[PDB]
């Protein structure tokens, strides 16, 4: 009879350190998700970028070459 | 019985809690600041439709490539944009990497060879690891596309490509230049490039110094207009000077009428230097002479009757000048900024450029220690006012997208230092507008000195047309005094032979360096000069003619007949004939003309090593009348000759067909 | 009710005409190019009906497709089922077929399938046409505003021409210039080609540049020849537009009749609103009753002729009668109620065992399945039969008529009655299992109720109006709190008999009940019934 209240005492300090080492688990593995998608979100930045790089050196070889037997104009 | 029944009408009324929180949150939390993107959807989204650009554009540079022409093309050009292709293909960590496509030269190497790898090799970072060049260039052999052009790659040196080409594609401009005229394909639309080149001081004798920028000038100023280029002469006259203070001046006593009666007034230099023994020697002269040369400033009615006058003097013979060389000019000198220049002096202290320095003001330019006089001890305005004043309104108002400065080597600090200074008060850019000195050497006498003469003085260039023309001359009554046509082939050869020589033997030699007049040298029948051009390009419109083949035996005969390469030599010509515009770009670059008589001596070196080897016409020996003509070979002297003629119409020599 | 739309041949134009009625416009083309049109069709009056796949089809789309799809059936045309491509939108399959499926349950084969993408050649060509007979211009502002001023109108010609071939060549940056017209009308905005850079479903990659539903759908309904061509009623202030592009390009014209935008009240359709209900969970998924949805209502039961009388009652005018499901309800009561047979079923199922009656197991015994001369099928009768406890209460109040200590109930389509006796209660309260014997009621007492007996199934789900009132919309704030009383839901004890059958969209009326269909979850083992409409009941 009074073994229940000193059970229940360290089965509801227990939902006490369940739910703190619960919420460093449930806020460390939202950084880990985010250091990641982060600097992959900076590395489409370097695909994008690059794309526009070997897309206008692309639009420049167009149209030096549909001036070649074709009409250009400005600018613009 | 309830606790259930109200804790929904608590979860009923929670619900608009929760709905209309989520509902003004969609309109308050969006960008309040300078950025904005959302970078797990868009930016995944812009990689894809910008990712299905390079296929809508490559798709579409297939569409115009495919279909061809009407021109000819910078071989050269289409090479390092197949080796754009395939060298970067290659290699996609790699930010512009050197294409060293040049000729080189002698079938030897090929025709063509780029010497890229080592710039492949020789981008040797990332810790100083060996990479031979040989399978750096052979890794570019399996990676190169497919062209319109190309028929066997090699490797042969440390790193060396060198390249051949397919005859197939060798043949098809030769046509296109035959078929649809000799011309290069609009380069460069409706850009403005304005030219300051002929220029000289009036009422001084226009000289072979200012005679060098004449023909130097209006020959850069036709290939522009050959290009595509919009293209405009100046005359940058010298008609501001406080020089013309002292003439108006001798003027108002030689003669006191002249407002009212012509002046008889024979040469500038003799009227000039009349003026000048009264300048230096009187004083109530010179005090005359200066106080009217603020006068003309101030756009005086009857002073300024006297200065119109003066010019058409010394204007009657430059147009003297200009009919010969057929130099079609627009005369701008400093006389039309006298308004303007004003206006260019205020700008330079509302901006606190100038500093104030010996009751004169100058501006320094950070690139030199030389600075600029644009404010005289008397109010008077110089020549770094002119230039000045005038690299404006050659920017503001013609709005030029290039300007060339073709004077000498020796007003180089003055241009270079007018040109930073332009930068540097912010008008144009040095990569948005290129500002360039057309520079050039001095003038020599075959005693390698000043020119020239007995004692000599400025030579007056009339007289170089008047010994042009004698020399021209006594060498083309041996014999031709004969076979010529009186009126036709004497005018045609002593006018081409005169202005041809003389034009071209200073474009022969480098522009920059110290033309040596030899006026023996210069007309040698067998030298590089138009001696021999002018000579040997009858000769290539002779075996046509000679052939009995007329105006329309040949202009559909090229329409249909295709020429074959199989032999070594008619290899090496048919590769020069189509270099053309691979020199013209070089030119358009450097702006060095030298390098164009470089070539059209170069077709024509391979062309008696052509004519001497495989036979044109060649029957027979035991009678000779008919018949072996190949028309294909007959197309070779059609296509070098339709070349120089538009080469010749560059360098400013008029060509001639019989001689 | 194509007696309905036979007398717009008492109304409108026949094959041809077109001149006659509208907002008629003669050319060089009206005598000229009309000869061509009946040179083409024959006359043969051509409309269209012409959705999306991103489109769910909902019950006043139904007023759409009757109409098209109708008057070419009533006056012997044709009618093209013509998808609506322009912007690309990704796939959604599920309503690619979704579409063609409603097209035929209401019982209508499309002539021909078409989609937009099929005449991207000839829209550019009449576009590079535009350009250069003036009326064309390639301007930008957009989005500076398409509503702010109106620039770069009378620009010179070539040079919007070579833009436009630019545009598409590549040469642009998926914003910059779209093609516009010299347009009037409306706050003349115009926009005939914009810029896109996006895959399509039809013609994938190679294109860029795509139109918009005015340049689009105006210009179409020439092409395939229409003579009709039938908007809804959001095209009102676009008259002017549609016969804009026709003559100004010179082409054989539709005429451009507008009807009535029938909504329906207690009902919400679109996806972005649905697609969240599903997610929710207040609703099964797109397809689920009570949605007014037209794949929905197929599932609910739902008879397509139903849905079609209704459109014959209310409909065929200029009028936008957005009227209520309970006279929609009352359609389809007029359907199933002799296109569904008679069978009956149980629900609070009360075990009824019967001590006297002849012979052993089963007797079959056969049930008028239609209270007509056609005809009866059989089910196992006693004993061990079943009723529902809400047909036995120990105490009765007067109002009773069902089965009382004393007062015998007889049993549909049996000549026989049960008196009562002993009844059983087991541990608690419940009543748990009663018996009686039958005295075969040739004997003349009145209370007759339903029953089963070797009975079967699994599950009934029974649905109310989702929204308690009407279109959650109207000021309330806002939509998603209308869904009261569940609504909701389902009984997967359930005993019917063997008059089913065992397939999944038939229909029946389940008697002293309501009237109920089969829905895509039965098998032929495990069956599942919708209770489609209330029995009569108000």
């Amino acid at each position: 009879d009074a073994v229940l209240k000193r059970l229940e005492q360290k089965g509801a300090e227990a939902d006490q350190i369940i739910e703190y080492l619960k919420q460093q688990v449930s806020l460390l593995k939202e950084k880990a998700i985010l250091q990641a998608t982060l600097r992959e979100e900076k590395k489409l930045r370097v695909e994008n970028a690059k794309l526009k790089k070997e897309i206008e050196e692309l639009k420049q070889e167009l149209i030096q070459a549909e001036i070649q037997n074709g009409v250009k104009q400005i600018p613009f | 019985d309830v606790l259930v029944s109200e804790c929904s009408a608590r979860l009923l009324q929670q619900e608009e809690e929760i709905k209309s929180l989520t509902a003004e949150i969609d309109r308050l939390k969006n960008c309040g600041c300078l950025g904005a993107s959302p970078n797990l959807e868009q930016l995944q989204e812009e990689n894809l439709k910008l990712k299905y650009r390079l296929n809508i554009l490559r798709k579409s540079l297939q569409a115009e490539r495919n279909k061809p022409t009407k021109n000819m093309i910078n071989i050269i050009s289409r090479l390092q944009e197949v080796f754009g292709h395939a060298i970067k293909a290659a290699y996609p960590d790699l930010e512009n990497p050197p294409l060293l496509v040049t000729p080189s030269q002698q079938a030897k190497f090929g025709d063509y060879q780029c010497n890229s790898a080592m710039g492949i090799s020789q981008m040797l970072k990332t810790k100083e690891q060996k990479v031979n060049p040989r399978e750096i260039a052979e890794n570019i052999t399996k990676h190169l596309p497919d062209n319109e052009c190309i028929e066997k790659v090699e490797i042969a040196g440390p790193g060396f490509i060198n390249v051949h080409l397919r005859k197939d594609f060798v043949s098809e401009q030769l046509t296109s230049l035959l078929v649809n005229g000799v011309q290069l394909p609009a380069l460069g639309e409706n850009k403005k490039v304005i030219v300051d080149f002929s220029s000289p001081n009036i009422a001084k004798e226009m000289h072979v110094g200012h005679l060098r920028s004449t023909i130097i000038g209006e020959s850069i100023s036709r290939l522009f207009e050959f290009a595509g280029y919009d293209v405009l002469r100046l005359n940058h006259v010298g008609d501001w000077g406080t020089q013309f203070g002292m003439l108006i001046a001798h003027l108002q006593d030689k003669f006191p009428d002249y407002l009212t009666v012509s002046p008889p007034i024979g040469d500038l230099q003799v009227f000039y230097k009349e003026s000048k023994k009264r300048f230096d020697t009187e004083e109530e002269f010179k005090k005359r002479a200066y106080q009217c040369v603020v006068l003309l400033q101030g756009k005086n009615p009857d002073i300024t009757k006297a200065w119109k006058l003066i010019c058409d003097v010394s204007r009657q013979e430059l147009n003297k000048i200009y009919d010969a060389l057929d130099v079609s000019l627009i005369e701008r000198g400093e006389s039309f900024y006298q308004d303007r220049m004003n206006d260019i002096v205020k700008e330079f202290e509302d901006r606190g450029f100038v500093q104030v320095d010996d009751g004169r003001k100058i501006v320094f330019v950070p690139g030199c220690s030389i600075p600029l006089t644009i404010v005289k001890s008397d109010g008077g305005y110089t020549y770094d006012t002119s230039d000045l004043a005038a690299i404006k309104q050659r920017l503001f108002e013609e709005k030029a997208d290039m300007i060339i400065y073709v004077v000498d080597n020796g007003q180089s600090v003055h241009f270079q230092t007018i040109f930073a200074a332009a930068q540097m008060i912010g008008w144009y850019d040095p990569k948005v507008t290129r500002v360039f000195h057309a520079g050039f050497g001095v003038v020599l006498g075959e005693d390698k000195k000043k020119f020239k003469t007995r004692s000599g003085e400025t030579v007056r260039l009339m007289d170089l047309l008047g010994e042009g023309l004698k020399r021209s001359m006594d060498k083309l009554k041996e014999k031709e005094r004969d076979k010529v046509l009186t009126a036709e082939e004497l005018n045609a050869a002593q006018t081409s032979v005169a202005y041809g020589c003389i034009k071209y033997a200073d474009l022969s030699h480098n522009r920059l360096n110290d033309y040596i007049f030899s006026f023996d040298k210069m007309l040698d029948d067998r030298g590089n000069t138009a001696a021999y051009l002018l000579y040997a390009f009858t000769r290539i419109r002779s075996i046509a003619r000679l052939a009995n083949i007329d105006e329309e035996m040949l202009q559909k005969a090229a329409r249909e007949t295709k020429i074959l390469l199989d032999h070594e030599k008619e290899w090496k010509l048919g590769r020069c004939i189509l270099r053309f515009p691979e020199i013209l770009q070089k030119i358009l670059d450097d702006l060095f003309l030298h390098t164009l008589c470089d070539y059209i001596y170069e077709l024509a070196t391979a062309f008696t090593e052509f004519y001497d080897s495989c036979y044109c016409v060649e029957k027979d020996r035991q009678t000779g009348k008919i018949l072996k003509v190949n028309m294909w070979r007959m197309l070779l002297c059609e296509a070098v000759a339709a070349v120089m003629a538009k080469g010749f119409d560059i360098l400013g020599i008029k060509p001639v067909q019989r001689m | 009710l194509m007696e309905q739309l036979r007398g717009e041949a008492l109304k409108f134009h026949k094959p041809g005409e077109n001149y006659k009625t509208p907002g008629y416009v003669v050319t060089p083309h009206t005598m000229n190019l009309l000869k061509q049109h009946l040179e083409i069709t024959g006359g043969q009056v051509r409309t269209r009906f012409p959705p999306e796949p991103n489109g769910i089809l909902h019950i006043g789309h139904a007023k759409a497709i009757n109409f098209n799809f109708g008057y070419a059936k009533a006056n012997n045309g044709i009618c093209f089922l013509r998808f609506d491509d322009t912007n690309p939108e990704k796939e959604e399959a599920k309503f690619f077929t979704a579409i063609c499926d409603m097209v035929a349950w209401l019982g209508y084969t499309p002539y021909k399938v078409t989609y937009a993408s099929d005449y991207f050649d000839q829209l550019y060509a009449w576009a590079v046409e535009l350009i250069r007979r003036g009326l064309a211009y390639v301007c930008h502002q957009r989005g500076e505003e398409l509503k702010l001023p109106s620039p770069w109108r009378d620009r010179p010609m070539e040079e919007s021409l070579l833009l436009f071939e630019a545009m598409r060549k590549g040469k642009f940056s998926e914003g910059e210039a779209t093609l516009r017209m010299k347009l009037v009308m409306g706050k003349m905005d115009p926009v005939a080609y914009r810029v896109k850079y996006t895959p399509h479903h039809r013609t994938g990659d190679k294109w860029c540049i795509y139109p918009t539903y005015d340049y689009t759908h105006c210009l179409c309904d020439s092409i395939e020849h229409i003579t009709h061509s039938l908007c809804t009623k959001e095209f009102q202030a676009r008259r002017s537009s549609y016969f804009w592009l026709c003559n100004a390009l010179d082409v054989y014209c539709p005429v451009q009749w507008e009807y009535g935008r029938l909504n329906l009240h207690y009902a919400v359709v679109s996806k972005r609103k649905i697609l969240q209900l599903v997610a929710t969970g207040a609703v099964r998924d797109w397809d689920d009753p009570r949605l007014f949805t037209l794949t929905a209502l197929r599932r609910r039961g739902f008879p397509p002729e139903a849905i079609n009388n209704f459109c014959a009652r209310v409909g065929v005018t200029v009028a936008q009668t957005t009227m209520e499901p309970h006279l929609l309800e009352a359609c389809v009561r007029d359907v199933l109620n002799d296109t569904a047979p008679r069978a009956m079923a149980v629900l609070e199922s009360l075990r009824v065992i019967i001590t006297n009656f002849p012979a052993a197991k089963s007797l079959d015994i056969q049930v008028p399945n239609f209270p007509a001369d056609e005809g009866f099928h059989q089910v196992p009768f006693a004993p061990i039969v079943f009723i529902e406890r809400t047909d036995f209460k120990e105490e009765p109040e007067p109002g009773f008529k069902r089965l009382a200590w004393g007062q015998p109930v007889g049993l549909r389509h049996t000549g026989y009655v049960i008196e009562l006796q002993h009844v059983v209660k087991g541990p608690s309260g419940c009543v748990e299992s009663l018996e009686v014997t039958c005295r075969r009621a040739d004997a003349g007492e009145k209370p007759f109720i339903h029953w089963v007996s070797q009975p079967l199934m699994c599950e009934v789900r029974l649905y109310e109006r989702l929204f308690q009132h009407e279109d959650p919309t109207e000021v309330p704030g806002g939509f998603l709190s209308d869904l009261n009383l569940a609504s909701l839901h389902v009984v997967d004890a359930a005993l019917v008999d063997c008059s089913v059958a065992l397939a999944p969209f038939d229909k029946f009326q389940f008697e002293r009940l309501g009237y109920f269909s089969v829905d895509p979850d039965s098998h032929q083992g495990k069956l599942v019934f919708n209770r489609t409409v209330t029995l009569k009941e108000d």
